[PDB]
């Protein structure tokens, strides 16, 4: 839950599970961008925000 | 290995300590070990079992961490932690039931599971916690060659025996001599027995004598030792050597002369006693050595004298006997004894899920023959089962 | 009952942790606990006694908190401590006799004094403490329907009973053949015989059997197996079945033969050990099987060939026995042993303060009648009874 | 004395705590204590040994504190942190044989080694930690003159002693009896004999008794009692009084009647049983007075009959016998017991360096001259040298 | 399994309250359940069935919510709601058919099938409604440890037996004595007789006596007890006790005199009534203690003086009985009885789709095989299956 990380502060897990690359799924409600580009795609764009 | 302790330590706090409506402050160093579990073993998998009836798991571990902003702890945040904690003493039970069931005969103090083969890497070290038990304090001790110790309370260090001694005999047998004993647990009971009562022996006096060697040496012992062999008391009829014949044994019952009971280290006398009974100390020894002697009373009432003739028909045998009995030792090797249960639990795993004989251990875990011969390479075998077996003991009774 | 034991745990604490001299970081936690007892404690009032001849006391609390502000401890921080820990301690008493004196027949499993119920509100549930000891862990555990046990050393599990069973008799009393045995605390001595050592049996064998089953149900328990019954080997009179008439036993010993010990579980063979004497294991059962054979010896020496003839004098009576002692088990409902004291708390209580018969346990306590009929209404209250005389051992021996 | 458990209960947790890999929040508090363990002991010197063969060492300390930065302990912290506990915990152990070895007869509870009246200064009381052990809890209570206990399993209650009393004899040794007990550890075995199975005693009837005596006074004991003395059910030849002849004992057993056992306390009668065997408890107790009586069988069968005439040959002895035995019980002063081994850690140091004998305890500490004449001299200074020797077994087993 | 049940009320209330016509603010709450049992389950999918003959059949839930808008129900939403209501009312009859049918034998009171295990996640807890069944309410009061009841009429306590018990007899069988019975579901039926009508017995008075033990006690039954055996009361032939030959009972019947009827618990005499007939209590018993005698009237018509010589033919055989009856009790345990039908639609699933036999059930559920040993393992299941048939009834007759 992205609330519950932003109201408790500490993070210590999702410091842990980006560094050494776990598999996790972000439940939220983002705003998203939308690419129409296949140049974008290959360029591997969506992994470095 | 010392992780697999430092996984049950505080699992087992972790059910005792963060109860309903305690203070936040008893339990603020349990949580910060309990969350520094909980990152160490996420997107890890393992799997258990696989050998006799015991069946295949596969574990996966994906948790979150407890909270840590509360003042008295509530029926949320323990009914949270219990569906954690039940998933974790889960996966304990079945490492330790896998390794309790496996044996080597080239180093067996090595890890032989594939799950705590893989425990034993650098990156699971940081779960470690305090190492307070004994069993896992001389498991710390003895790698590192330091002098270890365990307590016991009646400790099995004699294997099953029961037989006798024939010092003269005939095929009539009617004019006997010898000696009979009882090796059994933590007890020795010797009998020295003589037909004639020493009429034609020089100044009426049969000497015995009784060697007793052990296994391991033992250190600081508490010994009973009392005049009498309740056990060779009573009259029997007792085979032959060879199973061929029976023969009679009628006793009647003197008090042991002269007693001498010797505790030997290297052929070395550590400690000696001479006509004392009752409870004694034993500081350093591995070879008990008994000797009494059978002494012909030179003054009978008419009611003894018709006893012991002259002539060759003993109707009444003479005999004497002692009575020892160690009370608790320590040892520096394991062993099974009358208070813990260590024994019990390795032996009820194998015979439940139907493990084959292997190399190592004999057929059934029979314990006669694992203290008979008792090889260097069967005690590192024992140690690191008995170990995993006190490890299991903390969580699952 | 959850929160007199956290009362007990932290008085125990604190007359050991709070010393003259000690360092405060040391003991920065106790305080933050025994300061949060008081502030719930303050204001309350309580009543104690009133049943037999324990007198009625009359509890209130008012104190003041501790200091926080040291930094080694000194002796009037210690004095001024103690005269607030020797308050509670004789409260604690006095609400442990309360408890162990009563008891109830439709539920036992709750508290029956009148201070006991008035602990179990949600006021008072902020001085839970952690849950450590083997009767709490096993209180909580069972609570909400999880697999629990106790560990003993040679526990209570035979009511006392000595008989005999003839299945050959007549009024003369000179040709008979049966069993005897004791079934006393953990140790069963059975012995079977036979007046004319199976001279007209088929094959000249004659078979015994003894049947003992148990009230609840062991598990991995290690038993000690010796092939003699020293108790029915000596010459004895004993009455008949009605009292009538005495008859005359003189047993001469021939050795078990064919000996077989069988662990059931619901009918079903769990273990089975076949001529293998010494230590053994049980991991599950509730009861026991022993069986065992005399047979007639076919070579005999001309000393034993007299003992028994073909015809109707038998002055020699042969006899078979076994010996079975349980050295240590697990067992789920509470029982007695050797090693603790909590059946002799719980008598000793009753019997000071001349308590009346009350409607579920037995007089005296006595125990042999208590496990004869072990009803699952007794158990809960047992139960009950030594978990609350485990927490007053903790401060008062 | 307080300070020599808070040294080594510090250098236990050391060991223990104090491993690769774990978490510093984990060791946060026991740092800070080792740290000012240091401060203290630093500039100080000592000197232990001198007496026997115990060679005398000089003691000196210059440490540096440990680093209290790390997030996980390293491979160097432990390594740098091992080599000042081994230097420690070799003090311990040459303070610890220094004070089991010494005695004084005027106050014996005052420090007798000369680094342990060094250590009772004001100046190394800030060394104090908790204390939590049975026999340091026990120190400080009875300090205070507050009621103390210990609990025991089999205590070394009663001296060794085997001997007999006939209340009717004669030269010839034909017509006899009287009573014949074994006193020893924590059993008693006594029997009634009569030679004439009452023949011409009133109704029938011959009464016996025993009674025993103890030292100390036991509280709350769980007793067996069992209705056979098994050590003089045996035909054996028994010397006179003074050593002049021998006599003859041969016996049959009959059943016990009429059996009152009573627990005397100061005379009165606390506890009393009547024909109730088994398991029994004993609240409060000094003194157990055992009453049977032997009675002749109306009814007779022709085997029977035989055994017992009118006439003056009496070919076969009666015999009526008890067994008590103490499981558990609770004394105040310190004792002897089946379980822990304090008493032989005393005496394998005072063998191993061949010391004098002093003027309180007797030669080679032998538990039956020393339960014999137990003074209260020599209680205060077994419960000085057991507590030390409780000390010395947390570090070095 | 507490999700199940709220599942099937919820169920039942829908087609009970969703009719045509009626106002919305009766079904105004029913809806926010029903939705939200929607909610919950899309998205899952299940798999029931496999064993036996029982088809394998798959789950899947897409469903839409119900409208919340209309003021009285129309009949388009009365028909859009009929057709989500039999999905739902066929997934739980696989469910619990599912469940019926399989066991265990380590711990049966868990969960069995692949459903129903699935069901008992924390997502599925949402689901949960309002527990008012009786053995719901027994389901939930039992797993907290409280005290529980199930309240029956006429309950098969008794397995079947008819025998009987000679107590004088020889190979002639022309003069017996003994009872005879009949102990089948709910009633008692016992009879004894003499044929001599005690002419030599002893005040002309014998007694008779039947002992019923229980399986389980009951607590506040109502009882009827009348003063024949009406089964035992015409001539008829019996066969002996081995099969071999046959034996000729023609009774005639006199009053019983001197009833006495005893309720025991534990041996201890609950209640007692003495010849007092027609409704009786009993409050708490687990076992029934009939006696009475036959009194041989002192004065004779001519009539019935031919009826009893003082010879030996006896042609008329005199016979005493009585009857015993529970109409309504109420036990802890689940039980059969004459009103619910809760065993026969267990049986009847087994019965339909060809089971095998497995480890617990006796084979085709034989419930006098299943109350001769009731084994707390058979205790378990036994409940747990009851349950389920309990909660199926409600949707499907
Ligand atoms: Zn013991």
């Amino acid at each position: 839950n992205l609330e519950e990380l932003m109201r408790s502060g500490d993070y210590a897990q999702i410091t842990n599970m980006l560094l050494n690359n776990q598999p996790v799924a972000l439940v939220g409600a983002l705003p998203f961008i939308t690419d129409s580009s296949v140049i974008s795609l290959i360029a591997k764009l969506d992994a470095t925000v | 290995m010392d992780v697999l302790y430092s996984l049950s330590k505080t699992l087992k706090d972790a059910r005792d300590k963060i109860v309903e409506g305690t203070l936040y402050s008893n339990v603020s160093d349990l949580i910060q070990q309990f969350n520094q579990m909980i990152i160490t073993m996420n997107g890890n998998e393992f799997q258990t079992g696989g050998i006799g009836n015991l069946p295949i798991r596969n574990w996966n571990f994906n948790f979150g961490l407890l909270g840590t902003t509360l003042l008295n702890l509530d029926a949320n945040y323990v009914e949270t932690a219990r569906n954690t904690i039940d998933y974790f003493v889960d996966f304990v039970d079945n490492v330790c039931m896998d390794e309790m069931v496996r044996e080597s005969q080239r180093n067996g103090i090595a890890p032989q599971s594939d799950s705590l083969r893989k425990l034993s890497a650098i990156k699971f070290k940081r779960i470690n916690f305090d190492n307070s038990s004994e069993y896992i304090e001389n498991w710390n001790l003895q790698n590192r060659r330091q002098r270890t110790g365990f307590t016991f309370h009646k400790p099995n260090i004699f294997p099953y025996s029961a037989s006798f001694t024939l010092n003269r005999s005939q095929p009539a047998h009617d004019n006997l001599m010898g000696t009979m004993w009882l090796n059994a647990g933590s007890e020795i009971q010797v009998a020295g027995f003589d037909y004639s009562c020493a009429i034609n022996a020089p100044a009426n006096i049969q000497q015995f004598e009784h060697i007793v060697p052990l296994r391991r040496v033992l250190t600081t012992a508490t010994i009973t030792l009392l005049p009498d062999a309740e056990r060779f008391s009573f009259p029997r009829v007792i085979n032959s050597a060879d199973g061929a014949t029976t023969w009679f044994f009628n006793p009647v019952i003197l008090r042991p002369n002269n007693v001498e009971v010797e505790f030997l280290l290297n052929g070395q006398i550590i400690n000696t006693y001479q006509a004392r009974f009752g409870t004694i100390v034993a500081r350093n020894f591995d070879t008990i050595r008994l000797s009494f002697q059978l002494m012909r009373p030179p003054n009978m009432t008419p009611a003894v004298a018709v006893l012991f003739p002259n002539a060759q028909p003993f109707e009444h045998h003479a005999t004497v006997g002692l009575t020892l009995r160690i009370e608790s030792a320590v040892c520096e090797s394991v062993l099974a004894d009358a208070s813990e249960t260590l024994l019990a639990n390795v032996t009820s795993v194998r015979q439940e899920y139907a493990i084959p004989v292997g190399p190592v251990f004999p057929p059934g875990m029979n314990w006669t023959d694992l203290i008979t011969n008792y090889s260097p390479s069967r005690e590192d075998n024992l140690q690191r089962v008995f170990t995993v077996a006190s490890i299991r003991s903390m969580l699952i009774k």
